[PDB]
């Protein structure tokens, strides 16, 4: 599933207040079950990067980004290994949990369906 | 050799990850550290901790499936019971 | 299933043979063989089972020799031809009663009785099962059972209605041993008997598992402690960021 | 533990002395097993019925 | 360089046994593939041992067996190792699949890897299957009779290739014969398959537990995962030993110590326990060709997986709904064995039905919704605006 | 790039088979190793379909091969397939080996790939001479006999390799079964040992008839080569169908017609035409023990040639004298296998002893001798000073 | 992947020769050539030339060979013969 039809339905909801009330507070609490942030993991640094979308974006990702996507995947590891969590004072914080990556994968879902579009256009004389 | 196909990894020297710079490593030979025994008192309380998030992903599932299973049974036993010899016929053919 | 159908379940007695460290009593194995040679014998064969096998287990060389020649087979052709007879060698396999299926079914009513070789791995509950029927033949049939001419009642064979009547009856055997032959100590003796007919490896093969669970758990238990020591850096490795400048 | 510097000192064990042990220990647990085995079923076995037969 | 690195051989060992780089992160549950290897083996060596005193004759079979049993020097042990062997094989494998399943190893870019391990699956089968029927007790002869049987469903040709297969009337002695050519041939072709599958796994490496990139910080296979490797190497013969010697019988069946027999089949007829739930779902279907065609389905609908994932991470580690619904695909598969081992009567009957529904709608349904709804909740849950 | 690049596995058979550079110039003498990857193919898949109908047990073994040959549906197809494929598998080894042994295919840097080939060539004989011993004729005993006891010329313990090896007294049941179980076994290893010789073979290239480099002008595997191998390929069939329909026992032995008889030995015992050679240089020695050693020296001593060709150019296309010498090489070969089909009579038996002589003398005293002289008689009909 | 050995065969583009300079080679399809029957008249007399060379290193071992073989026998079949029976005595313990 592509990040462009994940923003269309999650911002959809996100607007209209019937919805917005009744699922962000459900979305909220699955996002602390996941437990991820108790690794020092933020959302974004879970995304499956084994296709060319996911490495252009990286590769436009800003220098100081990626050493700090770095060093929370090796971090992330380490602990995983050792079978603990990290103290509560290291987890993420929710004002943190951004998607940092985002704006760079809809980007290139947008260059790369307009290729697809163009490759293919028809013409009618 | 014949040219290879691109992957997703590759091999000491050049793994196919990001530049890395920042991240310090640091470790102790295992020659040097407390043989194996200490793994008690600091390492106890700590440990079944992941599996008291887990279960419940486990055993709700499972009673589930228990329960369901169960009732089957002890009904399949009155039906060939001589108290459900009626009901038997009944639900059978 | 009706409980008739599945037969009743035969409840689990304490044989001394049950348990991790304990072999077959070898005693209980040479009476068992006189009460098959007795009384079952008679319409069972054991055709598995070689003379030789006994020898050492339940019996003297000498004795196995002795039984073995009492009867007969099949030697080779003499120097004209024509066939020929012999009597019995530690070779040989202990012979059946019948030459053959439709002469076993004959005197039978038309049953046959099965090899009891591997009986004992060849129904669910094993010995359990195996003296619960030999020793549980009511005298007569719970009310309302329309038993079929010719055959008996059991309720731990399967539909109740067995094919073989009650054989065993208190003191029908003179226990070489002095043991006295009550019905349930015969059952006891053949049983254990056929378990070892079945299982001849029994007493070695448990011996040679104590040997290799003893190996298997120290090398699982040394393996931990080494991998615990070649993983320690690993382990307890730390890291450091300190976020580069522009 | 200096009970193994006396012996090893430092070092590993090697191959050879490894080969060696485990020939002695095949023979010094057999006997150790098949005694305690036969002992743990006394009266059971032919031995105990041989001696209380006589022909 | 290292000899070890410039010899044409041991450059193979080198780099898939001693310096290939793996995730520092994975557990005990990447185990599971060296166990097999090492069952793989087990299986081929007390195989050959024994083919030795064997004799594949419809008249001489289950005798050559009970010889193995009782005058071949440690022909039990032969005998026992070789038959529970096979069971812990499949007990392996499903935890092998499992973690497959739940890590979503079967994910891109390794679904190459995750189609050819479902190829040795049903070669696995297969091969235990002849093996089963080489013993010629009563349920070997029925086994033989109903699995041939199930290509009379093949519309016209059918019942000739069913014939074909038997070389004659009926499972005799043109049949088992050629199940044994049969089953000492297949396990060198899984031995190949095998091998495809490290080639295949060794392109792009292991997965982790976490389910994201490995490449920042890898450590050699040689030492860390060797020794580790030999810890379950040990349990698992300690486990293996304790059936063998204590209990070789326990995952049998009694009625495999009666000879086969044509004219008669055995009262109550209960599979190879890694079986049954195939034989639940063939049972849970009133026609015949349906019936097989549902069975054969259960077994390729595990390629569907990689499709019907619409998640946007690997793995089931930060996934609530998932994990749930995971146990209860779990326990749905074992609930289906024992409706396996229980007789065609009236509360078990609508419960296989139902079972088989949910097995099935886990890849085709559960799945792809639950996987699209989580991955919208992720996106709330951060989003502001 | 292309699929069949980019794939993992389809990237295997296109650098072997297809876009693999090979030198322009190479003969037909080079098309010898395809038609022996054909002839294990032959005798796997004939096999295979047999062993469906063979009975291992020494009192049904003959009379399942006349099973073979009179009921099942092209039986006699399928033995007189397997039978003279052995043979055809012999007569094109030879060529490959004295191929090989007249180019300096033997020479660095392809040593390990003749290593690899003299491997084969054992796990071979050993193979053939199982398959021998299946049939279960007069031949089939004795030379199970005469080979197994081939070991007891070992000092202290052998007469206890050989009682272990029969499984008895004597050549009896215990013997065939297990020679059966393992005839079945060794092909595979043949097979993965093909694998390592091609490994071999893939880091350096094939040689040429020049001996020198081809690295200036190679051509595709791809369409050069598979058309070429293909008309061999033909011929080799062509000829093979002449043996098997017309004249499918002339390479076979009269007595194997008659079942094994522990008591009688033939009163004249030829053996399989490509082990005559080897039969009369172990006849020539009057001891036993040193008997064997010789016999399985002249296997061994291939292994010694890399280090003996003291040459300075690879193969004999520019060298008189070694041309000259290769053949008496190959008529003395020759000459060894007719002595092997005669009695022991007085003009055989010394002429068996000089043969035998002149055999090992060519790769330690001959080669080295000529290969030296050589060399200098190139220098100084060139050299001025 | 893991670093390979240095061997005296490349691949396509990097074969390990020597750098080539100076040689031009042409061709003509072989679509365009006199289809195979121009094998005779000009390549007959031609051929059996790689044999008229070689014949010799094989006849000479081969003449060598065969003499030795026909003698031998000949002298067998006299020892087993009537003629014979006198030297074979001689000869034979
Ligand atoms: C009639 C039905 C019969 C059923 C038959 C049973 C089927 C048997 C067939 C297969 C048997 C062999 C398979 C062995 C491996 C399977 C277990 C597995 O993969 O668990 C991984 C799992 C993952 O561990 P991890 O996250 O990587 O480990 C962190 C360790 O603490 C990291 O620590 P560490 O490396 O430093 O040391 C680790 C640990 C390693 O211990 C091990 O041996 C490896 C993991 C085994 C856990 C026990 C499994 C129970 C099997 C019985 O060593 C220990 O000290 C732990 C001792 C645990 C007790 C084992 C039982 C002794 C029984 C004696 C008899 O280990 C578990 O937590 C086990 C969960 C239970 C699963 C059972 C489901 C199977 C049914
Ligand atoms: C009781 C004892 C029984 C004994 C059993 C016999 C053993 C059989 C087992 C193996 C049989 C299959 C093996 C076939 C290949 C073996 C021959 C070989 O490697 O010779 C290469 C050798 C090298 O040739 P080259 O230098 O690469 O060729 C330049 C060609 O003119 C370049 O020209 P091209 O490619 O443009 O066309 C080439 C040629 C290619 O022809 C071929 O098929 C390939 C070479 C075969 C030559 C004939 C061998 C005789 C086998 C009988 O096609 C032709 O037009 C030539 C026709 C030659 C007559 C073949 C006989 C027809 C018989 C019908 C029955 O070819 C020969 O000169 C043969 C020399 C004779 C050796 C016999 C020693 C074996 C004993
Ligand atoms: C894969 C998931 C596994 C599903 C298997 C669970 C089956 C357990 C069934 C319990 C049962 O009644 O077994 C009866 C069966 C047979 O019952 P049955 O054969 O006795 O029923 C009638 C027959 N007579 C009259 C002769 C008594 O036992 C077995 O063969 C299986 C027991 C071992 C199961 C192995 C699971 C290990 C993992
Ligand atoms: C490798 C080099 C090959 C050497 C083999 C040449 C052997 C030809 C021997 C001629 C001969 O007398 O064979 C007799 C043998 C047997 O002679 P014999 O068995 O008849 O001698 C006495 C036996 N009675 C009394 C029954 C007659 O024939 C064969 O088995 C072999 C013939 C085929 C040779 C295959 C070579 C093809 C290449
Ligand atoms: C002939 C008069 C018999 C004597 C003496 C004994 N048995 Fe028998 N047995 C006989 C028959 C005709 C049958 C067939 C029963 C049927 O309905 O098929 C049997 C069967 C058994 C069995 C198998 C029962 C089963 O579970 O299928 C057993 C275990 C058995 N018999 C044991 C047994 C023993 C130990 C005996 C001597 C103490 C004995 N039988 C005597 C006929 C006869
Ligand atoms: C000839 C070599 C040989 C190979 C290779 C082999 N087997 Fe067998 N197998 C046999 C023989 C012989 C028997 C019959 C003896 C027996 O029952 O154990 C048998 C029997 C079996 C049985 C029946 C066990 C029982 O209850 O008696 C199973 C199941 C089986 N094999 C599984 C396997 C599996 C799974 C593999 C490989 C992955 C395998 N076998 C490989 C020879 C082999
Ligand atoms: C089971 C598979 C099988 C394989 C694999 C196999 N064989 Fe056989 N082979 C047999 C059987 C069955 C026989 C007995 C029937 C017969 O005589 O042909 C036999 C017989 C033989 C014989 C005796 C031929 C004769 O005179 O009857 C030889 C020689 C032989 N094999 C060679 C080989 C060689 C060489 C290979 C492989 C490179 C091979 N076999 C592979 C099954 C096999
Ligand atoms: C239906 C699936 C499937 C089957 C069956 C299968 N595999 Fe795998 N195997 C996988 C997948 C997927 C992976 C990748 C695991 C990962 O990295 O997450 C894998 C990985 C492996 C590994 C790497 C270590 C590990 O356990 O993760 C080995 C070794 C391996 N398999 C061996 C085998 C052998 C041997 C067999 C059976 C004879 C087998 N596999 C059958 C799916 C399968
Ligand atoms: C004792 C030696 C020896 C034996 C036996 C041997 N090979 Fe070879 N093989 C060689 C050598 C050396 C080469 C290299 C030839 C060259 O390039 O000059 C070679 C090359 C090859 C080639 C390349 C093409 C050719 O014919 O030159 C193939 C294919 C091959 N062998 C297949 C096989 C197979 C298949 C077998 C048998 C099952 C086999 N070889 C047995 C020595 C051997
Ligand atoms: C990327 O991740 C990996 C990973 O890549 C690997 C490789 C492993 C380690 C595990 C393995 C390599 C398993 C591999 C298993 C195999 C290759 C098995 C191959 C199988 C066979 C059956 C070989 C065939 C055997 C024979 C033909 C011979 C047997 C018969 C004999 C000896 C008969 C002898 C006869 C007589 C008379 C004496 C990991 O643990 C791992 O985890 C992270
Ligand atoms: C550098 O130089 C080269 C060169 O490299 C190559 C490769 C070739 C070409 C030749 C080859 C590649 C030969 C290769 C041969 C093999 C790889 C053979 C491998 C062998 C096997 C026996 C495979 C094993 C087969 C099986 C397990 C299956 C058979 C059995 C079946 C199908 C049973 C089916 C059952 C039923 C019931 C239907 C050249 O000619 C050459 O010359 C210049
Ligand atoms: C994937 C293949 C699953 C196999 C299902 C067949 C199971 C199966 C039956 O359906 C049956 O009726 C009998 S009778 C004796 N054994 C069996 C058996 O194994």
């Amino acid at each position: 599933q592509s990040f462009t039809s994940i923003a269309r339905i999650g911002d959809y909801i996100l607007k209209s207040p019937v919805l917005s009330k009744l699922c962000v507070p459900v979305a909220n609490q699955f996002i602390n079950l996941a437990g991820y942030k108790k690794l020092g993991l933020k959302f974004d640094d879970l995304i499956a990067e084994e296709n060319p979308i996911m490495q252009t974006a990286l590769r436009r990702l800003p220098e100081d980004e990626s050493y700090a996507r770095a060093y929370r995947i090796i971090r992330a590891h380490q602990t995983e290994l050792t079978h603990h969590l990290l103290p509560r004072n290291e987890w993420i914080k929710a004002q943190e949990d951004v998607p940092y990556l985002l704006p760079y994968i809809l980007e290139a879902e947008a260059a790369a369906k307009e290729k697809d579009e163009l490759d293919n256009i028809e013409v009618s004389k | 050799g014949p040219p290879s196909g691109k992957t997703y990894m590759g091999w000491w020297g050049h793994m196919g990850g990001p530049k890395q710079k920042g991240i310090t490593s640091y470790a102790v030979s295992p020659y040097a550290q407390k043989p194996l025994q200490g793994i008690f008192h600091n390492a106890v309380f700590n440990s079944f901790r992941r599996f008291k998030s887990q279960f419940l992903y486990v055993l709700i599932p499972a009673g589930i499936y228990w329960y369901w299973w169960k009732n089957g049974n002890e009904y399949n036993e009155f039906l060939y019971s001589k108290a459900g010899r009626e009901e038997l016929e009944r639900v059978n053919v | 299933m009706t409980a008739a159908e599945h037969g009743l379940h035969a409840p689990a007695y304490a044989w001394s043979h049950n348990g991790p460290f304990e072999t077959f009593d070898h005693a209980s194995i040479r009476r068992g063989y006189q009460v098959y040679r007795e009384v079952c014998a008679a319409c069972h064969s054991l055709d598995r089972v070689a003379w030789r096998t006994l020898v050492g287990v339940s019996h003297t060389n000498e004795e196995v020799r002795n039984m073995a020649e009492e009867f007969e087979y099949d030697d080779e052709p003499d120097e004209q031809g024509n066939p020929k007879k012999r009597p019995g060698k530690l070779s040989d396999y202990i012979p059946g009663p019948y030459p053959n299926e439709q002469a076993a079914r004959a005197a039978n009513q038309g049953a046959l009785p099965p090899d009891l070789s591997l009986i004992v791995k060849a129904r669910h509950g094993g010995c359990d099962y195996i003296f619960s029927l030999l020793t549980g033949y009511p005298d007569e049939p719970p009310a309302g059972v329309a038993l079929p001419p010719g055959s008996n009642y059991n309720p731990y064979f399967p539909g109740g209605s067995i094919a073989m009547a009650r054989v065993l009856f208190d003191d029908m055997v003179e226990y070489e041993d002095g043991t006295p032959a009550t019905t349930s100590q015969m059952a006891k003796d053949v049983t254990t008997f056929l378990n070892w007919c079945a299982e001849p490896e029994h007493d070695e093969r448990k011996r040679l598992g104590l040997k290799t669970v003893i190996i298997l758990s120290s090398l699982y238990l040394l393996s931990i402690w080494v991998k615990k020591f070649k993983w320690a850096g690993i382990k307890t490795r730390k890291f450091v960021f300190n976020p580069p400048k522009p | 533990s200096s009970l193994y510097k006396t012996f090893f000192k430092r070092n590993a064990v090697f191959v050879g002395t490894i080969f060696a042990g485990a020939f002695v220990f095949q023979t010094v647990f057999d006997t150790a097993i098949t005694s305690w085995y036969e002992n743990h079923n006394k009266g059971k076995l032919w031995k105990d019925v041989k001696a209380r037969i006589a022909a | 360089m290292a000899f070890r690195k410039s010899n044409v051989y041991l450059s193979l060992v080198n780099s898939y046994i001693i310096d290939s780089p793996q995730p520092s992160s994975i557990n005990y549950w990447w185990n599971m593939g060296s166990l097999l290897g090492l069952c793989l083996v087990i299986q081929i060596v007390t195989g050959i041992f024994m083919a030795m005193h064997y004799s594949s004759n419809i008249e001489l079979a289950f005798s050559s067996v009970e010889h193995i049993m009782r005058d071949v020097h440690n022909g039990y042990i032969l005998r026992y190792l070789h038959a529970n062997g096979a069971s812990f094989f499949f007990m392996v494998m499903f935890m092998h699949m499992a973690k497959g399943l739940y890590y979503g190893s079967y994910r891109s870019p390794r679904v190459t890897l995750w189609n050819v391990g479902v190829i040795i699956f049903t070669l696995t089968i297969a091969t235990a299957f002849l093996g089963y029927c080489c013993v010629y007790g009563q349920m070997s002869h029925w086994g033989a009779t109903v699995i041939t049987n199930l290509f009379s469903a093949i519309p016209f040709v059918g019942n000739d290739i069913v014939s074909w297969l038997w070389g004659g009337f009926s499972v005799s002695n043109p049949t088992i014969q050629r199940f044994f050519a049969l089953h000492y041939l297949v396990p060198f072709i899984i031995a190949a398959m095998v091998i495809m599958h490290l080639m295949a796994l060794h392109i792009h490496g292991s997965s982790n537990p976490l389910g994201i990139t490995g490449n920042l910080d890898r450590i050699p296979m040689h030492s860390y995962f060797i020794f580790k490797d030999l810890v379950t190497v040990f349990l698992f013969m300690l486990i293996l030993a304790l059936f063998v010697f204590y209990s070789p019988n326990t995952l049998g069946h009694p009625d495999n110590y009666i000879p086969g027999n044509p004219l008669v089949t055995p009262a109550s007829i209960v599979p190879e326990w890694y079986l049954l739930p195939f034989y639940a779902i063939l049972r849970s279907i009133p026609d015949k060709l349906l019936g097989v065609i549902t069975m054969f389905a259960a077994i390729l609908v595990l390629l569907v997986l990689p499709f019907t994932d619409r998640s946007v991470v690997r793995g089931n580690t930060f996934k609530v709904l998932s994990k749930f619904f995971f146990f209860i695909f779990v326990f749905n598969f074992v609930l289906l064995g024992q409706i396996g081992a229980c007789h065609v009567e009236v509360p078990y009957v609508l419960m296989g039905q139902i079972a088989t529904f949910i097995y099935f709608a886990y890849f085709l349904i559960i799945v792809p919704v639950i996987s699209t709804i989580e991955n919208v909740l992720f996106y709330i849950g951060r989003v502001n605006k």
